[PDB]
């Protein structure tokens, strides 16, 4: 009987762990998108620095930068695996990876 | 009760700020991606323990 | 990723299910080859003694 | 203990053949469809989660 | 732009449809290779016992 | 982990082919016209500055 | 040691097929995209350094 | 030079990855051709003895 319980727990534990990997991948996609948006912002800042760019240029570059930052606020504010907002708030997700408590 | 507050004045350093954000983000991604290796090794452990 | 997680939950890898079907088939053939013997166990004694 | 009006040896052996038949039925059921959960395969977690 | 939007709605990219056709073909071959077994499951028991 | 009702290996490989298709589309788009910025090529600096 | 209720020979052989499936999956993943590191390919040095 | 170093870190030369995919494919075909044998190993003994 003890072995059957362990086997059931291990398999099920194994079945839940795959889910943890899936959640990590989902977070990574969002994170990758955020990083892509950030790379553009840095390049725009470098372009913006020159004495030469006019203030009518800096208005458009700021419009792009605020749209990119609204987008990395949105894609982290509302993204979810099974109704769980991964990036909106900070907390610990505990994985039961074993039959043991 | 939280909205980005209009900037008081032009940012003194537009880089330093974005290098810090990339470090927080890059660091977070790196931390996240080690947990996938931990879960993969735990799965290959549980397979042989079940067998 | 949602199709991956949903797939694990619903789709079942065969490699274990063909083996489970094979084990149930061998158990069925062994159980039927045993059942006949169980059936004829009593008759030999009764008729032999009678 | 050699009775023939009811053979107590054959009843249990049959029940085991019936259990093997049900296991073969579920394995064929999941092998043909391609999916582990249909209704009672997993009650709540699988179907609701799926 | 109207042909682009109309095209998405009507035209279907193959790359998923060849895979769906392949999955249905493997399910058909597995279902037929299972069906024969299901057919012969009963005969072994009846004839063997009889 | 040998499932056929949903092939988890083929979905990702396709997405990569779709990404390569979009990259080829932009390269052909800029090679035929002769111009890098059309609309979303560069959002603000290129088009506004241009 | 000739058991059929659980075939201890088939479970390990399958696990090896699953490991080969994962290796083929990563090789197809990197061959189609063109890039070795995606997420967990290299944890810290590759991605952070990249 | 930065694209060269970044490229080594992210881009992976195929010449090893096609070979790794081929080795995993041969291991998959050998593992499946072995799995069936493992499946039928027990049945011959049980049925033969029974």
């Amino acid at each position: 009987n003890r072995f059957t319980a362990n086997i059931k727990g291990l398999t099920q534990a194994s079945r839940n762990a795959n889910d943890g990997i899936s959640i990590a991948q989902t977070t990574e996609g969002a994170l990758n998108e955020i990083n892509n948006n950030l790379q553009r912002v840095r390049e725009l800042a470098v372009q913006s620095a020159n004495s030469t760019n006019s203030q009518s240029d800096l208005d458009s570059i700021q419009a792009e930068i605020t749209q990119r930052l609204n987008e990395i606020d949105r894609v982290s504010g509302q993204t979810q695996f099974n109704g769980v907002k991964v990036l909106a708030q900070d907390n610990t997700l505990t994985i039961q990876v074993g039959a043991n408590d | 009760p939280e909205l980005a507050e209009a900037a008081a004045k032009t940012t003194e350093n537009p880089l330093q700020k974005i290098d810090a954000a990339l470090a927080q983000v890059d660091a977070l991604r790196s931390d996240l991606g080690a947990v996938q290796n931990r879960f993969n090794s735990a799965i290959t452990n549980l397979g042989n323990t079940v067998n | 990723n949602l199709s991956e997680v949903r797939s694990r939950i619903e789709d079942s890898d065969y490699a274990t299910e063909v083996s489970n079907m094979s084990r149930a088939q061998i158990l069925q053939q062994a159980g039927t080859s045993v059942l006949a013997q169980a059936n004829q166990v009593p008759q030999n004694v009764l008729s032999l003694l009678r | 203990a050699q009775v023939i009006n009811t053979n107590s040896l054959s009843l249990l052996t049959q029940n085991n053949l019936n259990k093997s038949q049900s296991a073969l039925g579920t394995a064929i059921e999941r092998l043909s469809s391609g999916l582990r959960i249909n209704s009672a395969k997993d009650d709540a977690a699988g179907q609701a989660i799926a």
